[PDB]
């Protein structure tokens, strides 16, 4: 019986929180990738002179 | 090509020195994974064969052989999770309480112990991960299942049972229901012994099994099989 | 009697909330973005010196360092530049399952089937790595583990609850319950204010570690989930599961975003990780090989096959130059 | 004309099959075994052995060809040392698999403490050094002696002549042929009787079937090896206690004798690497 | 074995 009240209010919880439109979230994963793609060796083959492998 | 590169070069072969020993000698021992039901006799096996003359990971030598038993009793959680980095055991010990087929309390009632026991067996036997992993099968205080045979009829663990109610068709009965689980008969060997708690026999049993184990593991390698 | 169906409601209103949230699903606006193409890693070190299958690995914060664990008993630290071994540890507990370095690089904690969290100095005075704590305390199995800092460690372990350690008092601070299965794996956020734990539940769970309370529950997994790791920003993760299948979740949408999966591949996910710049998902298969994702396109881009067992283990370095991937065969790469 | 044809054919023929099998065994372990297995380093140097054993016939068959020796006295002295080094080799390669096999079965747990790949490294260098003890002094003993109209390959005979000769080939016999057929006969023998005690081969009718079928291979190795080293030194023992008048039947039993002997080392990758269930394997 |  505690479990079950338990799991109650921890969906009370979980319900009662602020969501965002994927379409927003998902555009701001993209803007992040585009912003930092520069700065990835591994997207990015980086030049032998300073690989460091 | 500097000072302390050649240096930290040398510190590293050491390492690697130090290593390669300490693998030879992991590899002399011989690890036997431990399994059993709650009060199977695992630990009590472990005694004697110590005083015959989380895991709790024993180890000891007998004729020059030595053992490695690991016992995973004390951990909760789910088996599949974890029984997979026991891959490549040299053999599982299972303990049997020959006695407790009519002992099924564990948690709540009607736990079926002995049907517990035969599930746990049914579930490592034919386990993905112990395929070629033969078993060393101690069917334990057997006393005990002679005592109670003549007075509790093991039909109350099989109603399927058809025969005169004594110890040695009851031991054999029961040998040959563990012996049928197991559903892969020419990949793996199955070793069954009655535990006794007299001179070495428990520990010269294992050490039998063990060196026909090595023995069909030599034959895989020499390229006969 | 009424909590159960009062829960059930509860779930079906935010089963609602989320299915109102989603419009887009990173399936209608990334497809203006030029693919990834063809990526072709390379092997530029191959670690020699274990003897048995290897378990975990982390990389150092320096890039450079890394320790590895492995069923051989032994903690090794390996210089990745000159492939030197800077140390061996070796283990009271060789059933060893998950390893971690510490940030600051002091120490390395390692944990297995002994239901213990093993601490070790590494920078310390008299020479040789001595342990310092043994964090007793988990009654299942420590299936990873990650450094706060020096003193604050989080562990996941195999009886459906996570932990937050002291480490000079060796003591439990804060658990987080609400599994109901083995929890597999851990990921601490950037901030290390927020962390993702999958289990055997097909779930993943967001806590807040000053609370010690679950912030939010992801689902969509249809098996055990064995890898976890945020996206760089700390808006996201990663998750990879016993069906084959890897999924990016979403904590502001609070629902899952993409799937990354193939029809010929059948075997589950043991390890997954992110680019420096998020674009590329790492993950590590039981076909003995790793495939690199396009995690905003979903499509594959690149198949690490060097390994002749079961990729375990899988990194990137924090400035984003190497993956080191170690195997059951008791080799580690690292690709570039 | 028709027997030295004869004789040319089943030698090349006998070349051939030593040749391709040797190769094709060292291509195998070189791609796929990446000897890491003491099996696998006996099978390699056996594959050596047989091979460069192998590689000593056309030499042979061309002298018999012209009567004569082209090649000269350095060639001679290499050719000679070749062969004599490479049967040594090839027959202790032979004894040190049995003895393996049989300390592999016999002694299964000082197994573990010897049966390891440097092991297996070792005792074959000590192997081709205990060959060289003898492939050493006959290639330094070794020479080029003229003929009226002939050129031969022969060996010089320090005083007396009738002592040396049969030293060196009651040497040769004990060595390589009754040493080398008690050690493998005792050692299967002994290994065949500890493996009719094994559960996993005492069995049902599959392992009843595997058991006959590890016999077999025991056997028909031990009746290969007999039956192609004892008729050559039988004759030869024969030859040097009574004079043989030359005919057209005794060249002929000669040169066959002589080619069983080197389709031994023809078969040995049949019999050792064919036939060995880790090779099957490889795809 | 032996030269011919």
């Amino acid at each position: 019986i505690a479990q079950a009240r338990k799991l109650v209010e921890q969906l009370k919880m979980e319900a009662n929180i602020d969501r965002i439109k994927v379409s927003k979230a998902a555009a701001d994963l993209m803007a992040y990738c585009e912003a930092h793609a520069k700065e990835d060796p591994l997207l990015t083959p980086v030049p032998a002179s300073e690989n460091p492998f | 090509l500097s000072a302390e590169d050649k240096a930290a070069v040398e510190r590293s072969k050491m390492i690697d020195r130090n290593l390669r020993e300490d693998g030879e000698k992991q590899r002399r021992e011989i690890k036997l994974l431990l399994l059993g039901t709650s009060n199977s006799g695992k630990n009590t096996i472990v005694k004697q064969m110590k005083i015959i003359h989380g895991i709790v990971e024993n180890k000891f030598t007998f004729k020059e052989l030595t053992f490695k038993m690991v016992d995973v009793g004390a951990q909760r959680s789910e088996r599949k999770k974890w029984i997979h980095c026991f891959e490549g055991v040299t053999a599982i010990i299972f303990c049997v309480e020959l006695s407790g087929y009519d002992l099924k309390l564990y948690e709540d009632n009607q736990t079926s112990r002995m049907a517990a026991s035969l599930k746990l067996f049914d579930s490592i036997c034919n386990n993905k991960w112990f395929i070629d992993t033969s078993l060393i099968l101690f069917l334990n205080k057997k006393d005990l299942l002679a005592e109670k045979i003549r007075r509790i009829p093991l039909t109350i663990c099989f109603p399927e049972y058809k025969g005169q109610n004594t110890y040695e068709e009851a031991a054999v009965y029961i040998q040959r229901q563990f012996e049928d689980l197991n559903r892969n008969k020419e990949t793996k060997e199955i070793y069954s012994h009655f535990t006794c708690s007299t001179d070495t026999s428990n520990i010269q049993f294992v050490f039998d099994a063990v060196t026909d184990v090595i023995i069909q593991n030599n034959l895989k390698y020499i390229g006969l099989c | 009697d009424q909590l159960r169906q009062e829960a059930e409601q509860l779930k079906n209103q935010i089963r609602d909330a989320r299915k109102a949230c989603a419009d887009a699903t990173l399936s209608q606006i990334t497809n203006n973005i030029d693919p990834v193409g063809r990526i072709q890693m390379r092997t530029r070190r191959t670690l020699r010196g274990h003897l048995a299958k290897i378990y975990a690995m982390h990389w150092g914060t320096d890039s450079r360092l890394l320790v590895s664990a492995s069923q051989d008993g032994k903690l090794i630290i390996w210089d990745s530049y000159t492939t030197n071994k800077v140390h061996a540890i070796p283990l009271r507990s060789s059933w060893v399952m998950t390893c971690a370095y510490a940030p600051s690089g002091n120490y390395v904690a390692c944990g297995g089937l002994d239901n213990i969290c093993s601490i070790y100095n590494l920078k310390t005075r008299e020479g040789n790595v001595r342990v310092s704590r043994e964090l007793a305390g988990h009654t299942g199995y420590l299936s990873c583990c990650r450094f706060l800092d020096d003193n604050q460690i989080v562990t996941s372990s195999g009886d459906t609850t996570c932990a937050l350690w002291d480490i000079e008092t060796g003591q439990q601070t804060t658990t987080f319950t609400g599994h109901t299965g083995d929890v597999m794996s851990l990921s601490l956020a950037p901030d290390t204010r927020l962390f993702v734990s999958g289990a055997c539940d097909a779930s993943a769970k967001l806590w807040d570690v000053r609370e010690g309370m679950c912030r939010q529950t992801f689902t969509g997994h249809e098996s055990d989930i064995n890898a976890i790791c945020f996206f760089p920003n700390g808006n996201a993760f990663a998750t990879g599961s016993d069906d084959a299948t890897c999924r990016l979740f979403d904590l502001r949408a609070d629902q899952e975003l993409m799937t990354y999966s193939h029809d010929n591949i059948i075997c589950g996910i043991t390890s997954v990780s992110f680019s420096k710049s998020g674009r590329l998902l790492l993950a590590g298969y039981d076909d003995f090989n790793c495939n690199v994702w396009d995690a905003l396109k979903a499509d594959r881009a690149g198949v690490l096959a060097g390994h002749d067992n079961r990729v375990s283990c899988l990194g990137v370095t924090d400035d984003g130059m190497a993956v080191a991937t170690g195997s059951w065969d008791s080799f580690l790469k690292i690709w570039n | 004309m028709v027997t030295a044809i004869t004789i040319m054919a089943l030698y090349s023929i006998v070349c051939v099959v030593g040749l391709f099998g040797n190769f094709l065994v060292m291509y195998v372990i070189v791609r796929y075994t990446k000897m890491k297995t003491a099996t696998n380093i006996y099978i390699f140097n056996l594959a050596l052995a047989d091979a460069l054993a192998t590689s000593t016939l056309p030499f042979q068959s061309v002298n018999y060809l012209m009567g004569t020796w082209p090649f000269g006295n350095i060639l001679c002295k290499i050719v000679i040392s070749i062969d004599y080094y490479n049967m040594f080799t090839s027959i202790f390669t032979l004894c040190t698999m049995s003895v393996d096999r049989y300390i592999a079965v016999c002694h299964p747990v000082k197994a573990l403490d010897f049966r390891t790949p440097r092991n297996a490294k070792i005792v074959n260098v000590c192997n081709w050094i205990l060959s060289s003890a003898i492939g050493l002094p006959v290639m330094f003993m070794a020479t080029t002696k003229y003929r009226q109209g002939s050129i031969d390959c022969t060996l010089t005979f320090s005083h007396p002549t009738w002592y040396w000769e049969n030293l060196l080939k009651i040497c040769v016999f004990i060595f390589a042929f009754i040493m080398p057929v008690l050690i493998i006969t005792v050692c299967y023998g002994l290994m065949i009787l500890r493996l009719k005690s094994v559960r996993m081969l005492s069995g049902s009718k599959e392992k009843d079937r595997n058991l006959r079928r590890i016999t077999r291979m025991v056997l028909v190795v031990v009746a290969v090896f007999i039956v192609c080293w004892t008729p050559i030194h039988i004759y030869v023992i024969i030859k040097a206690l009574i004079t043989i008048p030359e005919t057209t039947f005794q060249t002929v039993s000669w040169h066959f004798c002589i080619a069983l002997g080197y389709t031994n080392s023809c078969l040995n990758p049949v019999l050792y690497a064919f036939l060995d269930e880790n090779f099957k394997r490889c795809f | 074995y032996p030269w011919f």
